[PDB]
């Protein structure tokens, strides 16, 4: 499933106040129960990258924001190989678990499906 | 360089299960592979040893 | 063929050939340079690996520095083994194989190696456009080699032939006694050597004055300023950089370093001014030139010019000494300007 | 040749050598960076800077005496050259800064723009010099929370919250007259000297002693420096090695000779008589090494630092090394070791007898410090001619064979293996 698949769906939620009151709440509880923040991750650090759009998106970002995923993912693995969490306040906050890689994502995306598009015009005379 | 790696038989070993880079955090749960290839051993050692008496 | 010495109860000698074969008597761009890369490789007797395997087992090491105007062959030992470095460096001189094969395995790579790091230093890429446009020819020669024209394997060995005569070259062994040196060096190879002309000119070098060079560079930014001196006018320039590389001077920390190189037919004075940023370049080399031009001395640096240029136990032949004691007084007439680095936003030498 | 040294209310120590052209005059405190803590860490340093500021080195330089200063990590030193004549203007410079301006260089003018020196000196340092920087995180790791880990230029967070009361606070706890010696080289008689030190009276602070702590103790472990921007790997890995005043620190030093030091683009330096060199030249393992056998008051470091841009071979690199190492304690031949006399009496010779008098000085004051005297450099020869081959296995049997280590590394070191791996490279299997 795309980024702009799931961006379509979740911002049509996201503006509707009958959708946006009812599931933003279940989503938050979600995002708790899933434990990724309490290992130090943001969601966007859970991403699988082993795929062309994914390596545009990392190539893309900037120096600051990749040394802090290579921190992140590396203490998130001795962590884990610990069977620990970490202490409570190392832990990633809602205000921190920010969509940081989102929009290099949703951009190739679009560049990719561009170029499908163009590599694939019919043409009438 | 070290012998281990020069070698065209040892560095198959050498690549396979001496410097392999394994992820830091892999649990137990990555050790049945091994219990595989060793169940797999036990199979045809004790099948071939019983096959001498097999009719 | 003078054979200095100076004995002492001290353990390490230190035999040295001095040789006038330096850049400003190469007869190709950097031939002094590939010839002095040249020196301890194999002779017709003794291999380069022989003589190392050698020398390591008594004690002692080889080592061949290159200069504007030298080329010396120096060798530190063990006090009483000195007859066998005598004959290392002899052999060196006299028969050293020159196999194409060395050239291009042992010599280019130490020389493109030797260049390489030269050509990351912004000081030293000044230094050598100061040399380049103050003598336009004899020490403004390229100091190292960097194939700009041919060199063959003949050019080096014709280089040697000229270069390496006994009319041409000062034995000098410290810590040795003299009696013995004289000796061993009569006794080998020195005396067998085909001894030419001495090409150590006495006649001041024909310097120009004006001049200045803007080079594009990647790193460090530096304004640099360079002075031909007289052969009697240098007492006072050896002051004035020690001076302007003092706490007495307040311009002192507005610079990066200043000197004053010594020849045998006169020399010169440098001054650079590096740092990151263009800016602060330009104002430190600004102000220093209008801070010259209302130049100012008094000589209260006459005791600490005296001392610093005491600390060089090794040069115990330089010129004059006690013409220091004598002018005191410092102005700037006409110099020497190159820019290096950020050029677009560097001082010109209108501007100075 | 000769090592005088006398006592009669300061310790005086000279060594004369009449062919010198200067003469140097200077105080080693037995106090240095090894007796600092985690939070005044860069005190001696900071007074290194003050003693050498404008202000105090043009006053030396009208006079025509040129300042120089050293801190180390079990002293500390503060030296003034001068032409052999002015040797008396030389305590003059020394005394009127030990005393009369110990509250003149401590200006709120003085201090502000040195500190902002250090600073500047201390973050250069960081950010530029990889071996060094990796050769301090070395003791860092090695000594952690001991004396010996402290870093001798101090830290910058430790630097930056330092005020004139640390200064006058260390000062006045080191700088005192049991834990001195006056140090003088270049052509002066020791009579000449203490005689113009002898003159002048006054003690000063005496009776006072240093404060105590706890004894260095090496813990095997390492620090990881990575850094993948930096176009080479700059590792430094060492066992527990002699402390100074130990029956095997020659052992030490000759060991470390028969690997020695290394630079692959000098065409003599591959052609030494050093059999690790058969196995990094191949396939160019590293552009340089370089063995060491440092040695300290409590403790020592014996191993070596590398430098490499063979990136994804960093492992034989340390592999064919630490198999060299083994060798010490089971096969190390006669033709090695005499290979290492010739070698390490020609570097020895090469550091004490330098033409230059402040080396000398700073060899002399350290020396004695410690074991009250200095061993002739003619005194050495005989110890380092007497070593044999048992020696040399006896040694490394004790402080290589299956030791710990201690690792420090910086740049693209990804290629160097686990900390275990390096381990049990410190021996062989056997039947
Ligand atoms: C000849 C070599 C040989 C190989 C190779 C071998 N077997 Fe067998 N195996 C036999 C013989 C002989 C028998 C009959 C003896 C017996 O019943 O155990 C047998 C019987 C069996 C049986 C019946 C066990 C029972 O209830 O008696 C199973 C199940 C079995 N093999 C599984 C395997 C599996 C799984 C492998 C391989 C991964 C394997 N065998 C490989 C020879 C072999
Ligand atoms: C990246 O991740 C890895 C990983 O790569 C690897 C390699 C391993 C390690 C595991 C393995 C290498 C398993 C490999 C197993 C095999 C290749 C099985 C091969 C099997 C055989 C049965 C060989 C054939 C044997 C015979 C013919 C001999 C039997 C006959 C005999 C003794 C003759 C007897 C007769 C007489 C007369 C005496 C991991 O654990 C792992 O994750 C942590």
């Amino acid at each position: 499933q795309s980024f702009t698949s799931i961006a379509r769906i979740g911002d049509y939620i996201l503006k509707s106040p009958v959708l946006s009151k009812l599931c933003v709440p279940v989503a938050n509880q979600f995002i708790n129960l899933a434990g990724y923040k309490k290992l130090g991750l943001k969601f966007d650090d859970l991403i699988a990258e082993e795929n062309p759009i994914m390596q545009t998106a990392l190539r893309r970002l900037p120096e600051d924001e990749s040394y802090a995923r290579a921190y992140r993912i590396i203490r998130a693995h001795q962590t884990e190989l610990t069977h620990h969490l970490l202490p409570r306040n190392e832990w990633i906050k809602a205000q921190e678990d920010v969509p940081y890689l989102l929009p290099y994502i949703l951009e190739a995306e679009a560049a990719a499906k561009e170029k499908d598009e163009l590599d694939n015009i019919e043409v009438s005379k | 360089m070290a012998f281990r790696k020069s070698n065209v038989y040892l560095s198959l070993v050498n690549s396979y299960i001496i410097d392999s880079p394994q992820p830091s955090s892999i649990n137990y749960w990555w050790n049945m592979g091994s219990l595989l290839g060793l169940c797999l051993v036990i199979q045809i050692v004790t099948g071939i040893f019983m096959a001498m008496h097999y009719s | 063929l003078t054979v200095s010495a100076r004995d002492a109860p001290t353990k390490i000698s230190t035999l040295a050939v001095k040789v006038h074969g330096g850049s400003r008597y190469a007869t190709k761009d950097g031939v002094a340079h590939l010839l002095n890369r040249f020196n301890f490789q194999n002779t017709n007797t003794r291999s380069a690996l022989k003589l190392v395997r050698e020398s390591e087992l008594l004690g002692g090491t080889f080592k061949s520095t290159l200069d504007r105007e030298y080329i010396t062959l120096k060798a530190t030992f063990l006090k009483d083994d000195l007859p066998y470095y005598v004959n290392a460096l002899a052999d060196v001189l006299y028969k050293t194989a020159f196999k194409p094969h060395e050239l291009t395995e042992s010599v280019l790579p130490a020389a493109r190696y030797d260049y390489a790091v030269a050509e990351q230093c912004p000081v030293k890429s000044a230094e050598d456009q100061l040399y380049a446009i103050t003598f336009r020819k004899g020490l403004g020669n390229p100091l190292l080699y960097d194939g700009v024209e041919r060199v063959s394997l003949q050019d080096i060995k014709d280089f040697a032939d000229k270069v390496y005569t006994k009319e041409n070259l000062e034995v000098s062994g410290e810590n040795v006694v003299e009696a013995d040196l004289k000796r061993f060096v009569d006794e080998s190879l020195l005396s067998t050597l085909p001894a030419g002309k001495s090409l150590v000119s006495k006649s001041e070098p024909k310097f120009f004055l004006g001049e200045e060079n803007r080079v594009r560079f990647i790193g460090d930014s530096v304004a640099a300023i360079g002075i031909p001196v007289n052969k009697a006018s240098l007492a006072q320039y050896e002051v004035l950089a020690n001076y302007l590389t003092s706490a007495l001077s307040e311009l002192s920390g507005l610079i990066s370093s200043a000197k004053l190189d010594k020849f045998t037919d006169g020399g010169l004075f440098t001054l650079f001014v590096r740092d990151q940023d263009s800016a602060v370049v330009s104002s430190n080399i600004k102000k220093i030139v209008a801070d010259l031009k209302k130049g100012k001395d008094l000589s209260p640096a006459i005791n600490y010019t005296k001392l610093k240029n005491a600390v060089q136990n090794e040069s115990v032949s330089s010129p004059i000494e006690l013409n220091f004691d004598a002018v005191k007084d410092f102005k700037l007439g006409k110099f020497n300007y190159v820019a290096v680095g950020d050029v677009s936003n560097l001082p010109y030498l209108d501007e100075l | 040749a000769e090592v005088t040294q006398l006592s009669n209310g300061i310790v005086v120590a000279t060594e004369h050598n009449p062919s010198a052209h200067t003469a140097s005059v200077g105080v080693v405190f037995g106090s240095g960076a090894a007796n600092e803590n985690p939070y005044n860490n860069g005190v001696s340093n900071l007074w290194k800077n003050i003693f050498l500021s404008k202000e105090n080195s043009a006053v030396a330089a009208k006079e025509g005496l040129a300042l120089s200063s050293n801190i180390s990590r079990d002293f500390q030193s503060y030296i003034v050259s001068s032409l052999p004549g002015s040797t008396d203007k030389s305590l003059d410079f020394l005394n009127q800064s030990f005393i009369q301006q110990k509250a003149n260089l401590l200006s709120s003018s003085n201090f502000e723009a040195t500190k902002k020196s250090v600073l500047k000196q201390v973050q250069d340092f960081e950010d530029n010099d990889h071996p060094n920087r990796v050769l301090e995180h070395l003791h860092s790791t090695a000594f952690q929370n001991t004396p010996l880990s402290l870093p001798t230029r101090g830290t910058l967070e430790s630097l930056e919250n330092l005020v004139v009361a640390d200064l006058e606070s260390f000062a006045n706890n080191h700088f005192l007259n049991s834990n001195a010696v006056v140090v003088g080289t270049g052509n002066i008689k020791h009579e000449d000297l203490v005689n113009s030190i002898e003159s002048k009276n006054l003690s000063l602070q005496t009776g006072t002693k240093p404060v105590l702590k706890k004894k260095a103790a090496f813990l095997g472990s390492e620090v990881r420096l990575r850094d993948d921007t930096l176009p080479k790997a700059w590792i430094s890995l060492a066992v527990e090695g002699e402390p100074v005043n130990s029956p095997n620190y020659f052992v030490a030093k000759l060991a470390a000779q028969i690997f020695g030091s290394y630079n692959a683009f000098e065409p003599a330096s591959r052609l030494q008589g050093i059999k690790l060199l058969d196995n990094i030249q191949e396939y160019q393992l590293c552009d340089n090494f370089n063995h060491f056998s440092l040695s300290y008051k409590d403790s020592g470091l014996w191993g070596f630092s590398t430098a490499t841009r063979n990136v994804t071979m960093i492992d034989d690199l340390i592999h064919f090394t630490l198999k060299q190492w083994n060798r010490l304690t089971i096969s190390v031949t006669d033709t090695e070791v005499e290979r290492a006399k010739s070698l390490l009496k020609l570097q020895l010779g090469q550091l004490y007898e330098s033409g230059n008098p402040v080396n000398d000085a700073n060899l002399l004051g350290a020396e004695v410090l410690i074991k009250g005297s200095k061993l002739s450099l003619g005194e050495a020869f005989k110890k380092i001619d007497a070593i044999t081959v048992k020696d040399v296995k006896a040694w490394a049997g004790k402080r290589l064979w299956d030791q710990d280590i201690a690792i420090a590394g910086t740049g693209q070191i990804e290629g160097l293996l686990d900390y275990m791996r390096i381990r049990s490279d410190m021996s062989m299997m056997r039947w």
